[PDB]
């Protein structure tokens, strides 16, 4: 079951807080993120030990 | 009289231990080896007292 | 009386003694007066009560 | 008794060899695989009697607190040695005292 | 462990430091913290290379001296501890020591009074050290 | 302290053996009790086994994935509960 | 070296108490604190 | 390979051979009860339970 | 150190450690790797001093099973730092050193705080887990909290 998490993470690009959703897709070991203002999304494989913090950190690293 | 009664009770407990050591003491239903062993020795000592 | 120490009640006896005195049988009566270990065991019982 | 590779040090996963009908032991961080000497894979039991004699040490005799007995030693035939019961904390442990000598320290029972 | 205990009794180690030896664990611990609890005990000679085995290290000489208050070539309890007859012990160290209730037990006894306490049987170890 | 007091039949209440049978019936002994060991042997050949513990027995009894789930049982438990393997 | 009587033990205990006393632990702890502890904290 | 172990676990547990579910153990308790007799008196009668 | 799992409930008996200044537990193998012993052979030999005790091997095996996504010091440390109870967005730049700090210090401080002495910390962790399992094997009694 996909969970849509409106986590308190801020978006780097759109200068808005709480405009980031770090969705979880463990079925195919995939990461999804939805933004609310600039609507940007990040994709990355995720394992059993990965968590929205890990996805957010990997997103930050990718953006930089 | 009472001293010899105490000696007899102590001897009974001695032999009970000697048997329980050797896996020859009967196992009381519903209780394990140690628990039945303790219950028996306690009954013996209370009775001697 | 539990084996609070390593495999015995009080350090004075050797390890793994199951005899009455070795686990809390006060042999004498008050008039005779208890021996030290037995006095300690009696103290345990009284505190528990 | 699970083991690893001698160059990768990761554990070996038993993966079936469909083609040759043989069991292999292949790691995952490397391509190092070897033969399977015994078809055993996983072995679990409910009636366990292991650990009774696993508590054997050589420094037991010198300890004064260890009791002293009168039983005969089949190896040394001495008359000054100690004894002890199993160190199993399971609720099904018995009172079979593991008599021990001071030269061979053989665990034998006086039943 | 033997030599360390010797060093402590000689005074070359602070007595409150405890030399605990664990056999069934094959471990050997020592402690020097603040807040441990300890009590003294006589040192019964136990090495089977002399008559004194099974006999107290302390001797009438020491009692006479302590009465005097000055040793003959202030001689107090500290002199006793440092001289090799008394050493402190804590609960943890107590874990692995066999004690005689009184000096009398240090010698095996041989009666049957009707109005006095009776000693424990203590028959589970036919040999005592 | 969950506990039941079960009254037996008048005939069985005075009958020790039928009381034993009834008790054995009610007693909720599951296969976990009887089992003694569980070992997974990889038997590549469905037609036979490479293990001497039952090779003769399975072969005499004879006349898919090869993974085999082999479990042992304790004779005492089965005989005491009177149920056979 | 004859047997050590009970009065010998009482002698030893009297010497002990005279050296240390009753509240020796309180005073030893406090004096050690004043001599060393405070300085090391700073 | 893991599925075989999972089957092994589910087997060791979720199979019931005999007896009502929820009965760890049963005791062959003996009982004594007052029972009326032919003459009208009440007589003891040992009964299993 | 908490021995998670129940009897045929909780699936494998995973061991998840608790560390200071964190909001979530960590598997034992991960902390083994993040402290210098990344390979499994060193890890098992340090934890285990009774090879014949197959029960230890199979009971720590689930940790090995889940301890394969991490294979080096760095992702292990970031995993640790990714749950460092710190701010959000310390990135792999400073988060790795945050993890290295929280591991060198704040952990077993009574042993040491300098670098190049992780051998002591790993040996101590191994002893701790060995004792914990032995208690989990009921080969010795749990220490009496009133002792
Ligand atoms: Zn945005
Ligand atoms: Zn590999
Ligand atoms: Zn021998």
């Amino acid at each position: 079951i996909k969970q849509k998490l409106e986590t308190q993470f801020t978006c780097l690009f759109c200068n808005h807080d709480n405009s980031v959703v770090c969705t979880l897709d463990k079925k195919n070991s995939i990461g999804l993120l939805e933004c609310k203002k600039c609507n940007l999304s990040f994709q990355a494989p995720i394992n059993s030990l990965s968590q929205p913090i890990d996805i957010y950190s990997d997103w930050i690293d990718a953006c930089e | 009289e009472i001293t010899h009664a105490i000696s007899s009770a102590k001897e009974q407990v001695q032999e009970i231990i000697y048997k329980a050591q050797h896996n020859e003491l009967e196992l009381k239903p519903g209780m394990t080896l140690r628990e039945s062993f303790e219950g028996e020795v306690s009954r013996t000592l209370n009775d001697a007292r | 009386i539990a084996f609070g120490f390593a495999d015995r009640s009080l350090p004075h006896f050797t390890k793994d003694d199951f005899s009455p005195e070795s686990k809390g049988f006060v042999e004498n009566s008050y008039l005779r007066g208890l021996t030290p270990q037995e006095f300690f065991f009696h103290a345990m019982a009284g505190r528990e009560g | 008794s699970f083991r690893f590779c001698l160059e990768c040090n990761n554990m070996l996963y038993p993966k079936e060899d469909k083609e040759n009908q043989r069991l292999l032991y292949s790691c995952r961080n490397c391509d190092y695989t070897e033969l399977a000497e015994d078809p055993k894979v996983y072995r679990h039991e409910l009636i366990t009697n292991i650990g009774e004699t696993a508590g054997i040490v050589d420094d037991i005799g010198q300890d004064p607190t260890l009791p002293r007995s009168d039983k005969e030693c089949p190896e040394c035939h001495s008359r000054d040695c100690v004894f002890f019961q199993s160190q199993q904390r399971r609720k099904d442990t018995n009172m079979t005292l593991f008599y021990v000598c001071l030269n061979c320290k053989k665990t034998f029972r006086d039943e | 462990v033997s030599t360390m205990r010797d060093l402590r009794r000689s005074g070359a180690i602070s007595p409150e430091v405890s030399i605990i030896r664990d056999i069934r664990e094959r471990e050997f611990k020592i402690f020097t913290d603040v807040g441990r609890v300890y009590r003294p005990l006589f040192i019964v000679e136990d090495d089977e290379s002399k008559d004194n085995k099974g006999e107290l290290r302390i001797t009438k000489e020491h009692i006479r001296k302590i009465q005097q208050g000055y040793d003959d070539d202030v001689y107090g309890w500290s002199s006793l501890v440092t001289s090799g007859v008394i050493e402190y012990v804590d609960g943890e160290e107590e874990e692995t020591i066999m004690i005689a209730m009184t000096p009398e037990d240090l010698q095996t006894r041989s009666l049957n009074d009707t109005a006095k306490r009776i000693k424990p049987e203590m028959s589970t170890s036919s040999h005592h050290t | 302290t969950p506990a039941l007091t079960v009254y037996l039949d008048r005939e069985i209440a005075l009958d020790i053996e039928k009381a034993k049978v009834i008790q054995s019936s009610i007693e909720y002994t599951t296969l976990k009790n009887v089992t003694s060991a569980t070992e997974i042997y990889y038997d590549p050949d469905p037609t036979s086994t490479v293990i001497e513990e039952d090779f003769d027995t399975v072969e005499a009894y004879f006349s898919q994935s090869p993974w085999l789930l082999r479990l042992e049982l304790d004779r005492a438990r089965m005989l005491d509960k009177q149920l056979t393997m | 070296d004859d047997t050590i009587t009970t009065e010998d033990c009482w002698t030893v205990i009297s010497a002990f108490f005279e050296e240390k006393g009753l509240v020796s632990q309180q005073l030893d702890s406090f004096d050690e604190f004043m001599e060393t502890s405070i300085q090391d904290l700073v | 390979d893991q599925m075989l172990k999972r089957i092994e676990a589910h087997m060791l547990d979720l199979i019931a051979l005999r007896g009502i579910p929820g009965i760890s153990k049963v005791y062959m308790v003996k009982h004594k009860v007052s029972v009326p007799d032919e003459s009208g008196e009440y007589k003891n009668e040992e009964l299993w339970a | 150190i908490k021995l998670y799992g129940r009897e045929d409930k909780g699936t494998g008996r995973t061991i998840k450690a608790t560390l200071p200044y964190v909001k979530q537990d960590i598997p034992i193998v991960i902390v083994f790797r993040a402290l210098g012993v990344v390979p499994d052979g060193e890890i098992l030999q340090h934890i285990c001093y009774d090879e014949n005790d197959w029960q230890m091997l199979e009971m720590l095996k689930p940790c090995i099973e889940e301890g394969f996504v991490i294979q080096d010091k760095e992702v292990a440390l970031d995993f640790i730092g990714r749950r460092g109870s710190a701010a959000l967005g310390i990135r792999r730049e400073k988060r790795i050193q945050y993890a290295k700090d929280i591991l060198q210090k704040e952990l077993l401080p009574h042993i040491t705080q300098e670098e190049g002495f992780e051998t002591r910390k790993t040996f101590f962790l191994g002893y701790m887990v060995n004792r914990l399992l032995l208690c989990a094997l009921e080969r010795k009694d749990q220490d009496d909290r009133d002792h």
